[PDB]
């Protein structure tokens, strides 16, 4: 499980600095050819994923 | 290494971790004093750790601030979070499970059933930091300084209750001269109270107490805190009354107080300041110097064994005609024991048995019923292989050659000779 904990992570980190809600550093690696999974509601990592980003947030 | 997002992540949570963990310990219910101090002497420990993981947090900013630009540069960048992906990439066939981040930091600073001291504290022990007359905060042992006491003043005539009265003493008159030996004495008995007000009370800032101390030693103590209405102001080192302040403010400047004598303030300042700190701890532990004084009482008025007592805290014949509680096992029937004769020989042959030689390769039959070791086992089951038979045509092959007295093939030789000729 360390590959999807530091992928969440990462993205976790590079999610928290947006300067708005849908103009991210991964909204753009979405559409460019970065396959994630967990970025959509559906899959329960988003759960986690949602709390990193809260943390790297408070982490602001 | 994100030293700004992942490290202060990471102390932020064992910070919060450690703050749910003593809250988990106020919110549980205490039931022994023994158990109570260790609890408190885990969470001071603790606070330790809390103290040291804010320090780290607050000493890794200063790089963060040159950083902070590129950071918050969220739209022009990119390529970086790219560069890192990539290299996530790396070590793919890493077959493991990692539920450890989160877990081990919970389950350490948590206990198990048996032990009530947690992971980090789990080497803690009470019976290093306290002895066993103390009882843990409940009693202060002073038959030791009562013993150094007899030697000071080279005379016997002194009980340990006549002792208790002398610590009973606060700022009135001395039970020595206070220039004379004493002073090595109340140094050493000090140093044992001040080291028991801490020990007993973990969860207090120490250097708070001793902050406060100095400070109320400083401002008032050494400055005229003693005064009578000769009365007037009394000087801890110098040991004389003074007519009114404004001398009192000239002779702290004289030879005789600063260093003219030999109980100056250069030379008496330890002494002095010991007297004032065995002085405040006493009176911190006022309710501790009663217990051990009611104890002493009752400890004195005991007999004997009080004393001694204080210091500690159906068918029989039935069964044997039957064959019951005979010794016997079965060690094909997966090591299992039998209470009978006729018993192990019914277990050999069971359904337990037959599925542990099954399940061991070994097929059991009629001469290896009674079969316990597993290595004649093997020698049975070769010796029972088909007894020693397999040969219905290893001859017959016909061969033409001369046909009268040359055709030595087998049965698998002619075969091959028919196939291919």
């Amino acid at each position: 499980s360390a590959f999807d904990l530091d992928v969440v992570k990462l993205t976790a980190q590079f999610v928290a600095r947006n300067g708005r809600q849908f103009l991210t550093q991964l909204m753009q690696k979405e559409q460019r050819n970065y396959q994630f999974d967990f970025l959509r509601p559906q899959h329960s990592l988003f759960n986690y994923f949602t709390k990193l980003v809260e943390q790297y947030t408070k982490i602001l | 290494m994100e030293t700004i997002l992942e490290q202060q992540r990471r102390y932020h949570e064992e910070k919060e971790r450690l703050m749910d963990v003593m809250a988990k310990e106020m919110l549980t219910k205490k039931s022994t004093l023994r158990d109570q101090i260790n609890s408190d002497h885990r969470t001071r420990a603790m606070q330790d750790r809390y103290m040291e993981v804010s320090g780290n947090l607050r000493d890794l900013y200063d790089d963060k601030d040159g950083l902070r630009k590129e950071e918050l540069n969220a739209i022009s960048g990119p390529n970086e979070f790219a560069e890192f992906y990539n290299r996530l990439k790396q070590i793919k066939e890493f077959h493991r499970k990692h539920p450890n981040e989160i877990c081990v930091p919970m389950s350490v600073e948590f206990e198990e059933l048996l032990k009530a001291r947690e992971n980090p504290s789990e080497e803690a022990q009470n019976l290093v930091e306290f002895t066993d007359e103390e009882g843990y905060g409940r009693y202060l042992d002073l038959h030791d300084c009562y013993l150094k006491y007899i030697n000071l003043k080279a005379s016997e005539k002194l009980d340990y209750i006549t002792y208790l009265s002398i610590f009973d003493q606060l700022f009135d008159i001395p039970k020595e001269r206070k220039n004379a030996e004493y002073k090595r004495y109340l140094e050493m008995l000090l140093e044992y109270l001040q080291d028991y007000t801490d020990r007993v009370k973990p969860l207090q800032d120490q250097n708070e107490l001793f902050g406060k101390i100095q400070a109320e030693f400083e401002k008032k103590w050494e400055n005229g805190t003693f005064p009578g209405w000769e009365e007037r102001a009394q000087r801890l080192f110098s040991t004389k009354g003074k007519s009114l302040e404004s001398l009192d403010t000239s002779l702290f400047a004289k030879n005789p107080k600063s260093k003219g004598t030999k109980r100056d303030t250069e030379r008496n300042k330890d002494i002095a300041f010991l007297e004032a700190q065995i002085y405040e701890y006493v009176e911190i532990l006022g309710e501790q110097r009663h217990l051990t004084h009611e104890n002493v009482q009752r400890k004195q008025a005991r007999t004997g064994e009080e004393r001694e007592e204080e210091e500690e805290e159906i068918p029989y014949w039935l069964y044997k005609l039957h064959g019951l509680n005979i010794n016997y096992n079965c060690e094909i029937c997966g090591n299992y024991t039998y209470r009978g004769p006729k018993a192990f020989q019914r277990h050999f042959a069971e359904w337990r048995h037959a599925h542990g030689m099954r399940c061991l390769g070994i097929p059991n039959t009629a001469h290896f019923a009674n079969v316990t070791q597993i290595e004649d086992a093997v020698s049975l089951w070769a010796k029972l292989k088909l007894q020693k038979a397999s040969e219905r045509w290893q001859p017959d092959t016909e061969e033409e050659y001369e046909d009268s007295s040359g055709n030595v093939v087998n049965k698998k030789t002619y075969e091959d000779l028919k196939r291919q000729g």
